[PDB]
Parts: C-alpha cells; sequence; structure tokens
C-alpha cells in the first residue's frame, strides 16, 4: 500500500509536466500510471476520493492561474489565446484521462452508478473545470471576437478559419452534460446558448444593414444576385468553421432577413421584369422566393394576371382580321401560350402551382377575349379553332408535311384543352369533317385518324364517337361502292358513272333536301342502286339529298365541248335546258320542285359564270331579283379557258346560314344534355336547393361543357311544365322528382 | 511497428504493436500520447509486473491477437463461466500465487480478456464450496472472533 | 506469497461478480475482508434482476438497497427461486399484454395468496403441492368464479367454453380422490360447464407426476374408474409459460373482448384472388372421448377482401363446399348451402367470421374445399375461394389403466 | 342532246 501524501508530489510533478507540454516520454507516462494504480489499490471502503479531490483542486488552480493571462486581452488576441490554450488543454487532458485511467474505470464508474452525481470521468472533469474557470469568464469576450472576425470575413476580407473552427469545436465539446457523460450524440447545450444564439442574432443585424444599404442604392435586379450570393455564402460558412446543426437555422434566418422582410419589393418588381421578359432574372427570383414557404402565392397571381393581360393585348392587336382569318387568331393564342410556357418550364422550374396559374390564365383568355366580345358570343373561339383545324386537314394546293401537320395538330389540341365550350367545337368539327369526307377533300386520312385518337384521349368517347362512326361509315361506303361496281359489271350496267357514299342518319349532321325532280337517266341509276341495295340489305330507307352531290355534263350543243362539273340541282336544270332552251322560273319551280330560294341562288350562280344567258343580257346579271316570269335561254356561245371548270363552288350566303344552324343545333343539344343531366341528378338526389341544383348540374357537366344559368332555368321550366321535374307543394326553394 | 516493454526487474520483451494494443493501458499510451518518433525504440517500464508474468501476458495476447471484441456487457445475463476457451483453460493452469499475480498484471495493463478469463477460473475454484473448503483451498486464515462469527450468523440464517 | 484476501478491492469485486447467489451468501463466512466485499450493493443487482426480475424502478419505488431487496424477497418467495423468474416473467407478460386488450380480466385477478392458505390446502388434500404450482399462486391467487376467465374462452353456439384459474380454496374443495382421477387436483373451472384440467400431485395409477390433462370421460366403458386424458403439456411451469407465450405472441388471438383458443398457423393460407381465407383451429374435449373416437374440432373461418376490389365487387357466399379428409384416408364432402345458415356479403375491406364444427374419428385431418361466391352488382361473375390445408391437432389420447384390463 | 358521264351522290341511311 502507498499513501497519497507519499506519492502526490511525484504525481503532481508529472501532471504539471503533462499540461506544460515538454514532449514527455512513455516511461514517465507509465510511471504516472503506476502512481495512480498503486494508490487506487491499497486497502467508504473504496480508495480514490482523495486523489479525485486533489485532481479537481489542481485543475481549478491551473485554470484560475491561466485565466489571469487572458482576461485583459480582447478581439483577435484573446481568441488566439483561447484557441491555443483550448487545443493544448484538450490534448494534455486526453493524456491525463489515460494517466488517471484506473481511477476513471474502477472508482469513478463505481461511484457514478450508485448515484453520487458530482464526480465525473477525469476527461469530463477537465471539461467541467474548463466550463467553470476559463469558459464562463471568457465567454462574452471570445464570442464577441469571433463575431467580429465573422463580420470581417463577411465584409469581403479573408480571415483564419482554423481559429473559428477551434472556438466552435470547443463550444460544442464544452456542452457535455456532466450528469450523464455516457450520453448519445454530440451535445450542443453550450453551443446554442452562447454562440449560435448570438451569431444568429447578429447575422440578422448585419444582413438587414446590407439589405437596406444595397437595395436603396441599387436596383432589385442586382439585389437578387447579391441575395443568392449571400445565401450560398452562408451555406458555405456552416461547413467551413461552424457546426453542422447551424445550417438549417442559419439558412432559415438568412432567408427571413434577405427575402421575407423585402418580399414587398419583389412583387413590385415581378411585373416590371415580366414586362421586359428577362427570363433569367425571373428564374433567379423564383429560385429565391421559393425558399420562403407560402410567399410564392402572390407570384402566381401576378403571373396569371400578366399572362391574361398580354394575351388580351395580343388578341386586341389582331383586331377585326382575326374573325375571318382563323389561322392568325389560333397562331396568336398559341404563340402567347408558347412564350409563357417556356417561362414557366425554364425560369419557374415547371412548378405545379405556376403551371396551374398558366392553365387558369389561358382558360379565362381563350374563351373570353376581344374577338369573342366582338362577336358577342364565347362560341366564336372554339368555332375559329375548328375552322383552323379544318384548314390544316383540307386538301390545299401545297400539302403540309406529315410531321409538321402532326406537330401543329398537337398544338391545336394543346389550345383545345383550355376551350370551355367544347360542344361548339365538336359540332363545328363534325360538320367540317362531313364537308371534307363527302367531297374527298381530306389531305390525308392518317391525319384525321390521329386527330380523332387525340380527341378520344382528350375528352371521353362520346365526344368523338360520332366522328369515328363517320369515318367507319366512309370505309363501309367505299366497300359498298366497290361491290356495286362489281355488280354493275356483272349485271346490266349504267352508261352514267355512279359512285355513292351512304352515311348513317344518326351521324353526319346534315339538312334534309327539298323536293327534287329526278332526271330520267338519274332515275334509272337510282333504281339500279336501290335494287342492289335491297339485294344486299333491304329493311331500311335512304333519304337521297342532292345538296352535296355533283357531276359533269357534255355540252355538245355549245360552240365547243365542255366537261363542266355541276351539282345535281344544276344537272337537272341543265337537262331541262337540253330538253327545251326557252324556259321560265315558274316552270323551273313547278317541274323541278326545287324551293324558290335555293333555285334562285343556283340561277344566280349560273348567270354569274355566264354559263347561259337570260332573256335580256343587258339587264342585271349578278344583282337581279329573279321573278317567276323570268325566262332563261341556252347560250351556246359560252367561252372558257378550261373544260373541267367547277360551277358547284359554295355560295357566300350559305356559310353563315350553316354557322347559325349549327349554333341553333348545338343550343338544342345543350338543352337536351342538361335536361338528361338534371334528370340523373334528381334521380340520385330527389330533393335539392335551386342554387345547389344548378351548381350540381354545372359540376356534373363541367367535364364536357360548362352550362349557362338562363339555359338551365329554361330547361327546368320545360321539365316542370312536363311533370318530369314537377314542383313540390308550396315551395319556391326545392322540389321533387 | 515494434514497442518494447520491460519489467520492474528489467528485461526487454519486444512485442508487436498490434499485440500489446489489446491491453487498454498500452493502447491509450500509444494513441493519446501520440507515439512520438523521438526515442520510440526506448523500453516502456512497467514497474508492477515481473518477467515471467509479463511473458505469459505476451503469450496470451499473441494467442488472442485476432480475437473478436467482447459483446459489450451482459449484466442482465448470468456471466456464463464455462465459456472459457480450451487453450485459455490450459494456459491458466498454474499455482494460486502465479494466477493471482497474473490477475494483478492483467488489471494493471487493463486487458479485458485476460482479466475476465482469470477471474472466471478463480470463480470456478470458489463456486459451490463450503467456507472451510474455500479457506483450505486458498490458504486463508479465519480472523472471525466468536463475537464476529456470531455477528454474521444472525443475518446468514436467512439462507440455509 | 499472495492470497485471495491480499488481492485489491477492485479485481476481487470482479471475481465475486461471477459467483452465484449461494456462493456470495457463503462468502460472508470466509473472511472479514470478504464479508465487506460480499455485501457490495452492485454485486446483488444481477442476482435480483434475474432471479426475481426486480428492475431498477422497483428498487427506486421501494427505496431499499439491493442486498436487502434480495433478503426480503428470499424471506417471502425464496423456496421457489429456481422457478420464480419464469413464472413472474409469464405473469408479467400476461398482465401487461391483456391490460390494453381486456382490462376486465386484469381487474378480476386477485392479489397474492399467503403461505398459510397453501399449507392449509396441503393439509386438506393430505399431500404436497408441486413447488412450481405454489410459486405462481404466491404471485396471484387467481380469479373469482366469473365469466370470462383467464385460461381462454372458446365461443360456440350451443356450448360456451370459458375457463378461469381456480383459487387454492376452490381447488381444495374440488380436489379429486375417486377412482380414475386419483391424486388429481383441478386448477380451472368453467361455471357454464364442468370441465377441469386436473394437475397431478402423485405419479400413480398411470399418471405422470405434474402433468396437465383434460377430463375426457370414457363413454364405451361403464366403469366409473375408466377415465381417459388429454395431456395438454408438461409440468405447471411449461404449461403456464406456453399458454402465456401463445397469448402474448399472437398464437391465441383476442376477439370479442376475450382470450380465445385459436391455434392459427399463418402459413395455412390458400388466398384465391384477393380474399384471404386464413382459418383458425381449436379442440374441445367436452364433446370428445377416446372410445368412441369423436375428437370434436371447431374453428372460426376468418375471411376478408382487399381494398383493391371495386365497390361493385361485393361477393355473396352462395354455398360452402367441404373436403373433410381424415388422416386415415376417408374423405367426406358436404355441399351445404351457406355457412351456419347465413348468406354474408364480403364488401371491400369488410371482415366476416363464422365458427365451424366437425368430428374426427382419426387423430388428425384437414377440411379444404371452396366457398361459392357471387358479386351482388356483377351478376355474371361467379368465383370461389379455396379453403386451405390447415391440420387439426389434438393432444395425447391417454387411457385409464382399468380400460386396458 | 346533252350527255352526262361521271356522277357521284350522297345518301343518308336511316334505320326504320
Amino acid at each position: 500500500q502507498i499513501g497519497l501524501d507519499q506519492i502526490w508530489d511525484d504525481l503532481r510533478a508529472g501532471i504539471q509536466q503533462v499540461y506544460t507540454r515538454q514532449s514527455m516520454a512513455k516511461s514517465r507516462y507509465m510511471e504516472l500510471y503506476t502512481h495512480v494504480y498503486n494508490y487506487c489499490t491499497s486497502v467508504a471502503q473504496f480508495v480514490g476520493l482523495e486523489l479525485y479531490k486533489r485532481l479537481k483542486e489542481f485543475l481549478k488552480n491551473y485554470l484560475t492561474n491561466l485565466l489571469k493571462d487572458g482576461e485583459d486581452l480582447m478581439d483577435e488576441s484573446v481568441l488566439k489565446f483561447y484557441t491555443q490554450q483550448w487545443e493544448d488543454y484538450r490534448f494534455s487532458s486526453k493524456v491525463l484521462n489515460g494517466i488517471c485511467a484506473y481511477l476513471n474505470r474502477h472508482w469513478v464508474r463505481r461511484e457514478c452508478d450508485e448515484g453520487r452525481k458530482g464526480i465525473y470521468e477525469i476527461y469530463s472533469l477537465a471539461l467541467v473545470t474548463w466550463r467553470d474557470c476559463l469558459f464562463r469568464p471568457l465567454n462574452k469576450q471570445v464570442t464577441n471576437a469571433v463575431l467580429k472576425l465573422i463580420e470581417k470575413e463577411r465584409n469581403g476580407e479573408t480571415i483564419n478559419t482554423r481559429l473559428i473552427s477551434g472556438v466552435v469545436q470547443s463550444y460544442v465539446e464544452l456542452g457535455l452534460n456532466e450528469d450523464d457523460a455516457f450520453a448519445k450524440g454530440p451535445t450542443l447545450t453550450v453551443y446554442k446558448e452562447s454562440f449560435e444564439s448570438q451569431f444568429l442574432a447578429d447575422t440578422e443585424r448585419f444582413y438587414t444593414r446590407e439589405s437596406t444599404e444595397f437595395l436603396q442604392q441599387n436596383p432589385v435586379t442586382e439585389y437578387m444576385k447579391k441575395a443568392e450570393a449571400r445565401l450560398l455564402e452562408e451555406q458555405r460558412r456552416v461547413q467551413v468553421y461552424l457546426h453542422e446543426s447551424t445550417q438549417d437555422e442559419l439558412a432559415r434566418k438568412c432567408e427571413q432577413v434577405l427575402i421575407e422582410k423585402h418580399l414587398e419589393i419583389f412583387h413590385t418588381e415581378f411585373q416590371n421584369l415580366l414586362d421586359a421578359d428577362k427570363n433569367e432574372d425571373l428564374g433567379r427570383m423564383y429560385n429565391l422566393v421559393s425558399r420562403i414557404q407560402d410567399g410564392l402565392g402572390e407570384l402566381k397571381k401576378l403571373l396569371e394576371t400578366h399572362i391574361h393581360n398580354q394575351g388580351l393585348a395580343a388578341i386586341e392587336k389582331c383586331g377585326e382580321a382575326a374573325l375571318n382569318d382563323p389561322k392568325m387568331y389560333v397562331q396568336t393564342v398559341l404563340d402567347v401560350h408558347k412564350k409563357y410556357n417556356a417561362l414557366v418550364m425554364s425560369a419557374f422550374n415547371n412548378d405545379a402551382g405556376f403551371v396551374a396559374a398558366l392553365d387558369k390564365a389561358c382558360g379565362r383568355f381563350i374563351n373570353n377575349n376581344a374577338v369573342t366580345k366582338m362577336a358577342q358570343s364565347s362560341s366564336k373561339s372554339p368555332e375559329l379553332l375548328a375552322r383552323y383545324c379544318d384548314s390544316l386537314l383540307k386538301k390545299s394546293s401545297k400539302n403540309p408535311e406529315e410531321a409538321e401537320l402532326e406537330d401543329t395538330l398537337n398544338q391545336v389540341m394543346v389550345v383545345f384543352k383550355y376551350i370551355e365550350d367544347k360542344d361548339v367545337f365538336q359540332k363545328f368539327y363534325a360538320k367540317m369533317l362531313a364537308k371534307r369526307l363527302v367531297h374527298q377533300n381530306s389531305a390525308s386520312d392518317d391525319a384525321e385518324a390521329s386527330m380523332i385518337s387525340k380527341l378520344k384521349q382528350a375528352c371521353g368517347f362520346e365526344y368523338t364517337s360520332k366522328l369515328q362512326r363517320m369515318f367507319q361509315d366512309i370505309g363501309v361506303s367505299k366497300d359498298l361502292n366497290e361491290q356495286f361496281k362489281k355488280h354493275l359489271t356483272n349485271s346490266e350496267p349504267l352508261d352514267l358513272d355512279f359512285s355513292i357514299q351512304v352515311l348513317s342518319s344518326g351521324s353526319w349532321p346534315f339538312q334534309q333536301s327539298c323536293t327534287f325532280a329526278l332526271p330520267s337517266e338519274l332515275e334509272r341509276s337510282y333504281q339500279r342502286f336501290t335494287a342492289f341495295y335491297a339485294s344486299r340489305h333491304s329493311g331500311r330507307k335512304l333519304t337521297w339529298l342532292y345538296q352535296l352531290s355533283k357531276g359533269e355534263l357534255v355540252t355538245n350543243c355549245f360552240k365547243n365541248r365542255y366537261t363542266l362539273q355541276a351539282s345535281t340541282f344544276q344537272m337537272a336544270i341543265l337537262l331541262q335546258y337540253n330538253t327545251e332552251d326557252a324556259y321560265t322560273v315558274q316552270q323551273l319551280t313547278d317541274s323541278t320542285q326545287i324551293k324558290m330560294d335555293i333555285l334562285a341562288q343556283v340561277l344566280q350562280i349560273l348567270l354569274k359564270s355566264k354559263l347561259l344567258v337570260l332573256e335580256d343580257e343587258n339587264a342585271n346579271v349578278d344583282e337581279v331579283e329573279l321573278k317567276p316570269d323570268t325566262l332563261i335561254k341556252l347560250y351556246l356561245g359560252y367561252k372558257n379557258k378550261k373544260l373541267r371548270v367547277n360551277i358547284n363552288v359554295p355560295m357566300k350566303t350559305e356559310q353563315k346560314q350553316e354557322q347559325e344552324t349549327t349554333h341553333k343545333n348545338i343550343e338544342e343539344d345543350r338543352k337536351l344534355l342538361i335536361q338528361a343531366a338534371i334528370v340523373r341528378i334528381m334521380k340520385m338526389r330527389k330533393v335539392l336547393k335551386h342554387q345547389q341544383l344548378l351548381g350540381e348540374v354545372l359540376t356534373q357537366l363541367s367535364s364536357r361543357f360548362k352550362p349557362r344559368v338562363p339555359v338551365i332555368k329554361k330547361c327546368i321550366d320545360i321539365l316542370i311544365e312536363k311533370e318530369y321535374l314537377e314542383r313540390v307543394d308550396g315551395e319556391k326553394d326545392t322540389y321533387s322528382y | 511497428p515494434s514497442i518494447k516493454l520491460q519489467s520492474s526487474d528489467g528485461e526487454i520483451f519486444e512485442v508487436d504493436v498490434e499485440i500489446a494494443k489489446q491491453s487498454v493501458t498500452i493502447k491509450t499510451m500509444l494513441e493519446d500520447l501520440g507515439m512520438d518518433d523521438e526515442g520510440d525504440d526506448d523500453p516502456v517500464p512497467l514497474p508492477n509486473v515481473n518477467a515471467a508474468i509479463l511473458k505469459k501476458v505476451i503469450q496470451w495476447c499473441t494467442h488472442h491477437k485476432d480475437d473478436p471484441p467482447p459483446p459489450e456487457d451482459d449484466e442482465n445475463k448470468e456471466k456464463r463461466t464455462d465459456d472459457i476457451p480450451v487453450w485459455d483453460q490450459e494456459f491458466l493452469k498454474v499455482d494460486q500465487g502465479t494466477l493471482f499475480e497474473l490477475i494483478l498484471a492483467a488489471n494493471y495493463l487493463d486487458i479485458k480478456g485476460l482479466l475476465d478469463v482469470t477471474c472466471k477460473t478463480v470463480a470456478n475454484m470458489i463456486k459451490g464450496k463450503t467456507p472451510e473448503e474455500i479457506r483450505k483451498t486458498f490458504n486463508i486464515k479465519n480472523d472471525f472472533t466468536e463475537e464476529e462469527e456470531a455477528q454474521v450468523r444472525k443475518e446468514n440464517q436467512w439462507c440455509e | 506469497p499472495l492470497t485471495l484476501e491480499s488481492l485489491p478491492t477492485d479485481p476481487l469485486l470482479l471475481i465475486l461478480s461471477f459467483l452465484d447467489y449461494r456462493d456470495l451468501i457463503n462468502c460472508c463466512y470466509v473472511s472479514r475482508r470478504l464479508s465487506q466485499l460480499s455485501s457490495h450493493d452492485p454485486l446483488w443487482r444481477r442476482h435480483c434482476k434475474k432471479y426475481w426480475l426486480i428492475s431498477e424502478e422497483e428498487k427506486t419505488q421501494k427505496n431499499q438497497c439491493w442486498k436487502s431487496l434480495f433478503i426480503d424477497t428470499y424471506s417471502d418467495v425464496g423456496r421457489y427461486i429456481d422457478h420464480y423468474a419464469a413464472i413472474k416473467k409469464a405473469w408479467d407478460d400476461l398482465k401487461k399484454y391483456l391490460e390494453p386488450r381486456c382490462p376486465r380480466m386484469v381487474l378480476s385477478l386477485k392479489e397474492g395468496a399467503r403461505e398459510e392458505d397453501l399449507d392449509a390446502v396441503e393439509a386438506q388434500i393430505g399431500c404436497k403441492l408441486p413447488d412450481d404450482y405454489r410459486c405462481s399462486y404466491r404471485i396471484h391467487n387467481g380469479q373469482k368464479l366469473v365469466v370470462p376467465g383467464l385460461l381462454g374462452s372458446m365461443a360456440l353456439s350451443n356450448h360456451y367454453r370459458s375457463e378461469d384459474l381456480l383459487d387454492v380454496d376452490t381447488a381444495a374443495g374440488g380436489f379429486q380422490q375417486r377412482q380414475g382421477l386419483k391424486y388429481c387436483l383441478p386448477l380451472t373451472f368453467c361455471i357454464h360447464t364442468g370441465l377441469s384440467q386436473y394437475i397431478a400431485v402423485e405419479a400413480a395409477e398411470g399418471r405422470n407426476k405434474n402433468e396437465v390433462f383434460y377430463q375426457c370421460p370414457d363413454q364405451m366403458a361403464r366403469n366409473p374408474a375408466a377415465i381417459d386424458m388429454f395431456i395438454i403439456g408438461a409440468t405447471f411451469t411449461d404449461w403456464f409459460t406456453s399458454y402465456v407465450k401463445n397469448v402474448v405472441s399472437g398464437g391465441f388471438p383476442i376477439i370479442r373482448d376475450q382470450i380465445f383458443r385459436y391455434v392459427h398457423d399463418p402459413e395455412c393460407v390458400a388466398t384465391t384472388g384477393d380474399i384471404t381465407v386464413s382459418v383458425s383451429t381449436s379442440f374441445l374435449p367436452e364433446l370428445s372421448s377416446v372410445h368412441p373416437p369423436h375428437y370434436f374440432f371447431t374453428y372460426r373461418i376468418r375471411i376478408e377482401m382487399s381494398k383493391d376490389a371495386l365497390p361493385e365487387k361485393a361477393c355473396q357466399l352462395d354455398s360452402r363446399y367441404w373436403r373433410i379428409t381424415n388422416a386415415k384416408g376417408d374423405v367426406e364432402e358436404v355441399q351445404g348451402p351457406g355457412v351456419v345458415g347465413e348468406f354474408p356479403i364480403i364488401s371491400p375491406g369488410r371482415v366476416y367470421e363464422y365458427t365451424s364444427c366437425t368430428t374426427f374419428s382419426t387423430t388428425s385431418g384437414y377440411m379444404e374445399g371452396y366457398y361459392t361466391f357471387h358479386f351482388l352488382y356483377f351478376k355474371d361473375k361467379i368465383f370461389n375461394v379455396a379453403i386451405p390445408r390447415f391440420h387439426m391437432a389434438c393432444p395425447t389420447f391417454r387411457v385409464s389403466i382399468a380400460r386396458l384390463e | 342532246r346533252f350527255e352526262v358521264k361521271k356522277w357521284n351522290a350522297v345518301a343518308l341511311w336511316a334505320w326504320d
């Protein structure tokens, strides 16, 4: 056994040799370890408390004596002193924890389990003694010095990262809770109590100073660059000389000071930068404001208002010319969408909220713009879209390239997605598809198939079921034409060539033709085809409208031969001219049974082309109001440069008539569909408030056509007069089925 | 590397750096002190061990050079005493004084494995024995006076 | 010249840490120094945290040193130190798991029974109870004779099975001495019925010492001394620990606010389509006997449908099909319309259950088949779910000694 | 003596 006073002199000399680091040898280390070991194993029966008391007193005395050399120092000098003394103290205490390791494992561990909190591991005793003799009196000075060094580093200068990293490492390690040194993770109790709080409350002051000293004398365009640089720079000073847990708090505080405090100046510059379309700075501003959660809400409103206003200005620039030129209008809307879609996809990083604001902006724009207000109806926009879509697929002189045509039809479908009243587009496209398919005016059938498939992908199947039935009816009619040609070759033939395209009455929206006198050869051809038709499949009927059928006649009575193609009405009138030349309008009406208006327009076209003369050529030709007593005489001296000249060109007064007939038909279709929808709704509901009922109808039909409240009141009046949707007894609010 | 350990009597015992690093004291000496290259070949005196016991410690650490680390602690378990390795059982078959000096030198260098197996082998010589058998086996005299013998008899009746 | 006394106080504390409790008790007689070291408080911590499961929180609540905790406990339940750890572990696993599920059973549990009552029971029956049996009743005397019990509750339409752990007084009153069940002591009762799994206190008349067997009365033999058995398991510790492990691990599911005896194997599943058809298993010796072999098995077929099914996919159980296959080789098929007289509809996310009943002359067997189903909305679609190959297992068919003679 | 060579037509198929 060895008493403490017999060994404490040598042990104290050795520990003082450790702290005043003079490059000790391992022999002295093992002599010191034997000195601790030979005392802790000698004979309230566990020796080692006295040695712990002398170690605590020695470390307290050493740190109190060390403090007197650093209390007067300030700024860089006290920080250098603290970091050098902390590194030396930490290393020499890590040595002392190995010297007094036996007391660290078999008395400190023994007396820390049995309560007795207040005695710690010798290393953790050295940190606690550091936390009470050289950290508390040098806390404010050192943290002020490192704050000033951070100020000098932020101001643009270069400063030592080693000193700051040493101070921050000391502040992190000093946070070791003494009561349970066997803790989990790194302890930051001291760190976020004397430095992180002070540094994080001083960075607020320094960035509010840079903000309202740079934003005052520089535009916001440069301030965004400076703010992005500062945010990256404080992402840098968490990994250089700070702790990794200050990253989130520091980035959040820098965002709240640089951005959130001055978000009121970003919005007033958002419109200015959007007007000049500086896409790079828009991307920089979105990348800056997006860090502020819930602050992006005002940017979407400004963006959608600007997109709507810019589109409205573009459509106003189109003016009256866009009404009669569908390509210009659709190209203007498409160009606005293309310009303000890259700005959302590239600058705004294709954000869901921003692309939703773009979609909502054009929805209020394509349906209701200057050209629609000029036509006092929102149906002019999908009608113009349908006209443009018909113009691309029409057989022009220059056929469009198939890849180019597919791309521009996809662009049209992109425009179509924002059309509110898709029903008007459906009806107009159906009629244009009819007028193209019955005349073989389609540029390419695969283009039509692709458009039908894209419409199918866009809006259900009932939207384009009629169109698909029309296309398959065209195919079936082609097969039937081939079969009738084979039958004509087999059976008795017709001198007149015959080529029909039989179409379903359910599809192909058309108008039933007026009464018509069938020519004798045409009567024979009609009877032959009906015989073949009954031979194939009999139990049905055919309407035989001659409004959209043509053919060419040989003018042998003329001075020169002609192969002039003419409509069936015009074919009958020319046959009547062949039978007798002198012929009156009243005779035309009573023999050909054609209605007077359409027959008058036919005669107007015939006089317009100078196909044959009237009873007086010197009278009005293109502006004559023909009367039943007007006589028309065959003119054999008609001259033209070509023989296959077309007289079946459309007349100017019928395009608008078909347009308004389409509007009436789609209005009746709207009425029928909303009647059926409200019937289903009241079948599933059986009682509902009036405004709730109209809201339910609007939400139920919103996927295909947004209804109008006066039309809803008209159809509900029709149904309440029809007892299908009758009123319940004595109520003005609700009713029952 | 090669560290040199000598005894209180003084005998050079060169040990591989990874063999002596099993002992916690030598490992902390070679790690925390930094292993300065100035005079690294100088012997490291261990003035509480003798020559033969240090040689046996080196031999044991050589046999357990590739030994896996211990499985932390088993306080809720019951310290399975019969898991001593067969070589470890054979190596510790020495006299009681030599075994006790090996315990003392195993605690000095803070070796976990050697101290654990020596404590287990000593406990196997105490486990399930009468007190007179324990005293005769360990050559321990009985300093109980009649008053002191009767003093422990009052409590220890709780377990007969 | 070094001895055990001459060793320092620190390695000597490691040597004494490797000793058992008996040796640390015996070390106080060795020497004065070893008397001080043997009374070390952390030394008697692994001796209390393993032999009695007294954790640190119990010490802090009691505010007593570890050695005194060992001595005080050894003066109360010290005769059963070799089994108290397992018994209290089972009791603490049961009384912690059932508290969130069935607090009624926990509140029905009585406090511990004193040694005087157990000695009175020993005097009344004239024999000595098993030491492991006595140790559990020092922790909990059991329950009052009320429904539900603690040892399982099997629900059937015409025969309710629910047993509670009998107290020592009721066990002494119901102690068996008649021929057949000789030297047998019941420790459970049903109140609804008269089933009592007797314990063995002497190995005589063809009985293993400390075995858990059902009643199983003989039906062919008219001699009342001919009583068969159903050996549930080994001695009291094994039986109780097995029951506790089944209850807390999920082997015995908790349904209808009661502990049920449904031995359910998760691998015995034959999910067809999107309907899980996992079937439980149970055995009831009340309607069973070795000769004639009936071996009444029953189980609750739990069926449910996944949420992937459409709301229109509401299949209705048209009929059930049985493929009762005895392990002997006999196969019987039943095409009874519906299950237990019911036509349930399995909605998406709906869980339906229904008990079954069967007899088995053969020791084992399985009843597979299909359950005919038909969607309510989808009239045309008809499908079925295949019953799995779950095996009905029942314990040893030990017969009386007089039955063989 | 006018003569017609090539003629096409369109007819509406209505189900009775």
